Formats: C-alpha cells, sequence, structure tokens
C-alpha cells in the first residue's frame, strides 16, 4: 500500500 | 428519463496514465498503475468504448491531448469517458513535469465548447491524491454549459488515495469490478454506489510506518447528470  | 446510449458508438474512454515523473520534480512512481491501466482498457472495451491509452504525459501533452479530444467531431458517440491515473492534489493532476488544474482540463468540454457532446454524459474517473489526510476510519430551449458532467474521485477531499503497488488502486480495482458485474442490470449512479461501498470496507491500508497504517478510503462521486445513464 502506497498513497498518490 | 435515460441519456440516449444507441448512437452508433459509445464514444471515447482516454486513459491517462502517469507512472514515472520528471527526476526535477520530486514525485514518486507509482508502482501498480499499469494493471489499473490494464483493467480500465478491458472493461471499458468489453462496454464498447474505443480506448486510447496514453503513457506518462508531460502537463502540456495533457492539455495539448484533452483540447485535441475536445476538438474531434463526437456527433456520433452516446458519451464520452476520460480516466486519470497520476499524482494529486485537491484540484490538480501532475503531468509528468508538474501540475495541472483540473478545470482546466474538464473546460474543453462545456456544452458550449464540445458542440457535438452537449447533451451527452461527459465522464471524468480520477485516480490521484486530493491532499495529505489520512482517514483512521471508525469500528463499526437552453441547457447549462456545465450540465452532464460526472467526476468520479477515488478519495474525499482533502485526503490521500490509496494505490497497491501488486494490486493496483483501491479505487479502479473496485471501479472495474462493478462495472464487470453491475453494468448490464444497474443504473451509473447504482454502480458508484457499490464501488463506495467495496473501497470503504473491503480495503484498509497495511504499513510498517504507524502514521500511515490501518487507513481508510470513501470515494466521492460529484454528478451534474440531468438523465440516468445504462451501459446495456
Amino acid at each position: 500500500d502506497e498513497v498518490d | 428519463n435515460s441519456y440516449k446510449m444507441d448512437y452508433p458508438e459509445m464514444g471515447l474512454c482516454i486513459i491517462i496514465n502517469n507512472k514515472n515523473f520528471h527526476k526535477s520534480t520530486g514525485m514518486t512512481s507509482r508502482s501498480g498503475t499499469d494493471v489499473d491501466a490494464a483493467n480500465l482498457r478491458e472493461t471499458f472495451r468489453n462496454l464498447k468504448y474505443e480506448v486510447r491509452n496514453k503513457n506518462d504525459l508531460t502537463r502540456e501533452e495533457i492539455v495539448e491531448l484533452m483540447r485535441d479530444v475536445s476538438k474531434e467531431d463526437h456527433s456520433k458517440r452516446s458519451s464520452f469517458v476520460c480516466v486519470l491515473l497520476s499524482h494529486g492534489e485537491e484540484g490538480i493532476i501532475f503531468g509528468t513535469n508538474g501540475p495541472v488544474d483540473l478545470k482546466k482540463i474538464t473546460n474543453f468540454f462545456r456544452g458550449d465548447r464540445c458542440r457535438s457532446l452537449t447533451g451527452k454524459p461527459k465522464l471524468f474517473i480520477i485516480q490521484a491524491c486530493r491532499g495529505t489526510e489520512l482517514d483512521c476510519g471508525i469500528e463499526t430551449h437552453k441547457i447549462p454549459v456545465e450540465a452532464d458532467f460526472l467526476y468520479a474521485y477515488s478519495t474525499a477531499p482533502g485526503y490521500y488515495s490509496w494505490r497497491n503497488s501488486k494490486d493496483g488502486s483501491w479505487f479502479i480495482q473496485s471501479l472495474c469490478a462493478m462495472l464487470k458485474q453491475y453494468a448490464d442490470k444497474l443504473e451509473f449512479m447504482h454502480i458508484l454506489t457499490r464501488v463506495n461501498r467495496k473501497v470503504a470496507t473491503e480495503f484498509e491500508s497495511f504499513s510498517f510506518d504507524a502514521t500511515f497504517h490501518a487507513k481508510k478510503q470513501i470515494p466521492c462521486i460529484h454528478s451534474m447528470l440531468t438523465k440516468e445513464l445504462y451501459f446495456y
């Protein structure tokens, strides 16, 4: 999980 | 009641897939975005859209693409779809070299500026952050020129949007799944509501960084549509  | 969707063509589906950004910007690579782009291509092809994929566009190429597309003759097309996959902030999506205002992009398709789409649904699907907040969750005859737009945002205003490097983004994953399952029986708003529930209930982040761990997401639909939209 990563943020944009 | 419902938009006329029996023109000879369903219309264009423009997918802008920004994965790698210019080093000088300092923006991270968006691992997993190609999964989204492939999923969207298949999903919309199956709905009989003419899909055009573009990868790693500068802010100038993004604006130039959308202008060019708005200048096409859409008279034989029922609708228009644009999917944006990039970094963002509130109101903004990133080209590989810098930001573009979302309103700049969408304004090319205003009823007075794109006559062959007047009265037809213009759909903008946005996978990008809208800020840096994190959701901790809780245990449980004229027409307006701005008419007939729908903006389907991956996340609430002000908030980060989540992307899995292996599975793709939570929103696009869910959107494609619900379209596959429900496009042959639900109206679009009801499909998007199912997307909202899927994202909100089935996903929660996992991180070794406590600040980013156990976080949640709710997509946000903006509808200025004047009729019901059925894909069948």
